[PDB]
């Protein structure tokens, strides 16, 4: 059938169609968007990072990228318009070649060899620098908060990044540094300025009120269980038809409760948290109110994070109803510290509490989740790139500068390849090129000047130079403080690479029903 | 009065090369099919290269039109590679769209290109051979009219016409000293012998006048007599009445016919040559009274004929019987007279060392089609060795140049870069279309088959060998022996980006009203 034809391009078109108007990426560039969707629902959208993420696409190859767009996030974190806009890069090659009647298989193991030459090259003009190094730590963090949302607060937070790592980073050279690993947790109220590195493991939680324990020696609680009560785990012996006896219940409930609560902190515990789920209601809140008063930190259905951290790096366990009182699985704890700053925000510290050699926390604090945000995503990539010298080490430059290097470099082991592939290697190792000028692209008028200029010069830099993207103007983009680290593009091109070769895969007819 | 923008015309320019260029695609070699032609007037024909089908074929557009143009240089000298500028140039052609596609200038295109033909040349400069003797281009003239008399009217190289084409050349080549001229060597079919009735003729041949044979046939001297005069009494292949009004004039003409045979014998032969070309048509009767008498004597001759062998002899025609002097004789070398065919005629074959000013060699076909789809053979295989005595260079061709000019200029690009490197890359890849074209003419997958000496392009360099032009299952072009004038391919390389050069030439692509009118 025409159709695998017909599809493929279809796949192709609507992959790099979509993917194509995606590139405004990389500066002040175009116009704002604001997006009224087909249902007609205001959206006003920029800053395409975001707007990968928004992405809301027909076709599946389309699709496709909204996934390649997060791919290169946790990666990364850096150049998710790369991946995404040099999607589009490799669909070129595919069609050209498609068109030459390449079958689509040797364009497909056109990828790897590709890939295998490709992110060579990228480590090859790579530019090395250290995971545990404060100084290289910070200066690719820098750069990566220079135009991240803070500067004057990545000031504390470029630090804290760097300082979340030495904990979190395993002795020297070590796959380290996950997302897992540096506990990043928002907290209500404070400024930036408040956000600080919280050490080892911190439990964001909403504890009722306050009369709560600060107070050292928590047993820090996971609690699966009801205070065994009148209307709580516990048989009523009253039936309410009356309003003496519907009064009756809740007192003989709140009465009882007063004494496991206490007991719940006679183990020790200034927290339990409570089961996410409810036994009936669970934990009765009339119970809640005498938890607290002992001083014991309760969140009812408490949120996912903390279950696991808690059983994770703290490595706490349920324990038995505080009428059996428990089995002092309840894990390390020598604080439980709710703080209020603004006055605002309520919080679980623990600090004595086991630890992997790894999950710092981060408590990432402002008086809105906006400056919350304003340090959190910065901090986060700030991270995520000291993350990513970590798990690959040296450098490339910012904004795929680089990839013009490579595909001098590249084009000619494309070339030399002078296979099947090297063709399709070499129309592909062309395509790298385009990505800085295409960036450029939205803005204006007497249009076309620097297109081949944001390439030309660049090939006239050697193989060593080119236009920083970032900053401005040539120098040797690797080292510019136009920079990411080497590991955050050889994604790029992997991610991108197997997708667009999935799409030379598409064959026949598929719609699953 | 409607004016196409730049691009936009160039895009209708581009809509020209594609389809005309295409018909090489299939027919680049003999692995190409050759190119058929019909008419309006209802002829159903084959046709060759670009230039026998292009002009057989009428060229709507200035693209299609400069094609006729940009080709006949091309095979007026070496006659080889004619077909492949337009594939070439149309490859070009379209990466120049290409490239204003990827918003690059008109201008720089064509710009970088001119000189990445120089990475070419220089390139080409190199390949195989720059030298070849009388001894030695014998073999490739052997081997060129292997491929040239295999290639067209019969599959089967036929040695004589493949050693017709290489000692005439020579011929008019030794006599200009390494230089030579399509114009004096010249190919002449006659049907009625054969594909194999093959002549190399450096002087003329022309059917001896016989108003009858068995008053002696024969060839006299070695030297020939070119007259406007008569050598029996003259008459301009015009109807002369013959009549007598009396009885007895009766008696008196056939006397006078041969008091003038014999004078007129008497006066040519103390001229010289008692062969005598006489331009002027004369009666049957008399013409063998003079046969009667002596000395075969030929009339009813084309004007052209008498001062085209005269000035091929290099000698002068008696204009006036009474003016008689051998430099108004003509020269030749060997007046023969030879039957022409077994089917007809003997001719005279006048075969000039005096002094050839053109040199007509011969066949003959046992069809009008397969004589000329010979001498289609002959033509470009005299025009080959034509150059390639003024320049002994040959380069094996067939793709494994094309393969590997190509090296040098894509290669020449990112050392070139900023838009010339662009100017090197979509210019170099033009010439792997055609290796890749013969391999789609041929049965052959191109792509894999390009890839073939490509991997010997990083094996080896400029091989000597490469790919089966002839579709044999070992590729080499030595093996093959394809190799193309040194000349030649660098001739045809002058063309392509030329044609490039000329859609751009000024900024007017506007139109009265007339254009194409």
């Amino acid at each position: 059938r025409d159709k695998p034809a017909q599809i493929r391009f279809s796949n192709i078109s609507a992959a790099k169609a979509v993917a194509d108007a995606i590139r405004t990426s990389l500066g002040p560039k175009g116009m704002d968007k604001m997006i009224q969707d087909g249902k007609g629902d205001v959206t006003i959208t920029n800053d395409g990072a975001t707007i990968l993420k928004q992405m809301q696409v027909l076709h599946p190859a389309a699709r496709m990228l909204v996934e390649l767009s997060k791919a290169q996030d946790i990666e990364a974190g850096d150049g998710t318009t790369s991946v995404v806009i040099i999607a589009g890069s490799l669909l070129d090659s595919c069609t050209k070649l498609l068109q030459k009647g390449i079958h689509p298989t040797i364009i497909s193991e056109s990828f790897q060899k590709a890939l295998e030459k490709g992110i060579e090259i990228l480590t090859d003009m790579s530019r090395p620098v250290e995971l545990s190094d404060r100084e290289t730590l910070l200066n690719s963090a820098t750069t990566s908060l220079n135009s991240k949302v803070v500067s004057q607060y990545s000031s504390l937070l470029s630090p804290m990044s760097v300082n979340a790592v030495m904990k979190v980073i395993d002795p020297a050279t070590a796959t380290s540094v996950d997302l897992r690993d540096i506990k990043i947790v928002k907290k209500l109220g404070g400024t930036i300025d408040d956000c600080e590195l919280v050490e080892g493991l911190v439990l964001t939680q909403k504890v009722s009120n306050s009369g709560i324990t600060r107070v050292e020696k928590a047993k820090i609680g996971l609690i699966q269980f009801c205070l065994s009560a009148p209307k709580t785990d516990m048989d009523n012996q009253i039936v309410v038809s009356d309003y003496a006896q519907m009064d009756r219940v809740l007192r003989e409930e709140r009465a009882y409760i007063l004494n496991l609560v206490k007991q719940i902190k006679k183990t020790g515990c200034n927290v339990l948290l409570i089961q996410k789920s409810i036994l009936r209601d669970a934990l009765s809140d009339l119970a809640l109110h005498f938890l607290n008063k002992m001083k014991i930190m309760v969140i009812k259905d408490i949120e996912r994070e903390d279950i696991e951290f808690i059983c994770k790096t703290i490595g706490t366990k349920p324990v038995a109803h505080i009428d059996q009182f428990t089995a002092d699985m309840l894990g390390s704890a020598e604080l439980a510290e709710e703080v209020n700053l603004n006055g605002s925000g309520k919080l679980l510290k623990i600090t004595g509490c086991a630890s992997p050699g790894k999950t710092v926390t981060i408590v990432v604090r402002g008086s809105n989740k906006l400056v919350i945000e304003e340090a959190e995503r910065s901090i986060h990539d700030a991270l995520c790139v000291i993350r990513c010298l970590v798990k690959k080490r040296a450098l490339i430059a910012g904004g795929g500068a680089p990839e013009i290097e490579l595909a001098l470099r590249l084009t000619e082991y494309s070339r030399t390849l002078s296979g099947m592939e090297s063709y399709c290697v070499r129309a592909f190792a062309d395509a790298m090129e385009v990505i800085p000028s295409t960036l450029a692209e939205n803005a204006g008028l007497n249009p076309i000047s620097t297109v081949t200029e944001l390439r030309n010069r660049h090939a006239q830099g050697e193989k060593t130079a080119g236009i920083n993207v970032r900053k401005g103007g040539i120098s040797n983009i690797l080292e510019e403080l136009v920079v990411q680290p080497l590991l955050v593009s050889v994604s790029a091109l992997t991610l991108a690479t197997e997708t667009v070769r999935s799409i030379l895969k598409i064959d026949d007819v598929v719609n699953t029903r | 009065k409607s004016r196409l923008m730049g691009l936009e015309a160039l895009k209708s320019h581009i809509m020209a090369a594609k389809a005309v260029a295409n018909t090489m695609r299939t027919s680049l070699g003999p692995n190409g099919l050759d190119k058929m032609m019909v008419d309006k007037d209802g002829d159903v024909t084959v046709t060759n290269d670009g230039a026998t089908i292009l002009s057989m074929m009428d060229v709507d557009h200035q693209i299609a039109k400069l094609m006729v143009e940009l080709s006949k240089s091309q095979d007026d000298e070496i006659g080889d590679g004619t077909t492949g500028v337009v594939v070439l140039a149309g490859a070009l052609l379209e990466e120049a769209e290409q490239l204003l596609d990827r918003g690059i200038h008109p201008i720089r295109i064509a710009d970088g290109y001119e000189q990445a033909a120089r990475v070419a040349i220089e390139h080409l400069d190199k390949i195989s051979d720059s030298v070849l003797v009388d001894i030695k281009d014998t073999e490739p003239l052997i081997q060129t009219a292997k491929t040239t008399l295999g290639s067209k009217v019969v599959n089967s190289c036929h040695r004589q016409m493949a050693e017709i084409a290489v000692n005439a050349v020579l011929t008019v080549a030794d006599m200009e000293r390494r230089d030579v001229d399509f114009e004096l060597i010249k190919v002449e079919g006659k049907v009625g012998g054969r594909l194999e009735d093959t002549k190399l003729i450096k002087g003329v041949i022309v059917d001896k006048d016989f108003s009858h044979p068995q008053m002696p046939k024969k060839v006299e001297d070695a030297k020939i007599a070119i007259l406007t005069c008569p050598f029996e009494p003259p008459k301009p292949k015009t109807k002369h009445k013959l009549d007598v009004t009396s009885v007895e004039d009766y008696k008196a003409l056939q006397k006078y016919e041969k008091e003038k045979f014999e004078e007129m014998i008497q006066q040519i032969k103390e001229t010289g040559a008692n062969l005598a070309i006489c331009q002027w048509g004369f009666d049957d009767e008399a013409n063998h009274l003079l046969l009667q008498n002596n000395l075969p004597a030929v009339r009813w001759v084309g004007g052209p004929e008498i001062e085209l062998i005269a000035i091929a002899t290099g000698g002068r025609i008696v204009p006036r019987f009474s003016e008689l002097t051998a430099e108004k004789l003509g020269f030749a070398g060997l007046v023969q007279e030879i039957s022409f065919g077994t089917t007809k005629d003997k001719m005279l074959v006048i075969e000039q060392c005096k002094n050839s000013r053109a040199v007509t060699i011969f066949i003959r076909g046992g069809n009008k089609m397969i004589i000329e789809e010979a001498k289609r053979s002959l033509h470009d295989a005299l025009c080959v060795i034509r150059n390639l005595i003024r320049d002994n260079r040959v380069v094996y061709g067939g793709g494994a140049a094309e393969i590997s000019c190509a090296l040098a200029v894509s290669q020449e690009a990112d050392k070139c870069p900023t838009l010339e490197q662009y100017a090197m890359r979509a210019f170099a890849d033009a010439l792997e279309v055609i290796p890749m074209a013969l391999s789609e003419n041929s049965g052959m997958n191109p792509i894999q088959t390009m890839t073939e000496v490509r991997a010997r392009q990083v094996k080896e360099m400029n091989p000597a060998l490469g790919i089966d032009c002839l579709h044999k299952g070992t590729n080499d072009m030595k093996q093959q022996h394809v190799i193309e004038t040194l000349i030649g391919k660098k001739q045809q390389i002058s063309l392509a980006t030329q044609m490039v050069r000329m859609i751009l030439k000024i900024d007017d692509i506007r139109k009265p009203g007339e254009s194409e009118e």
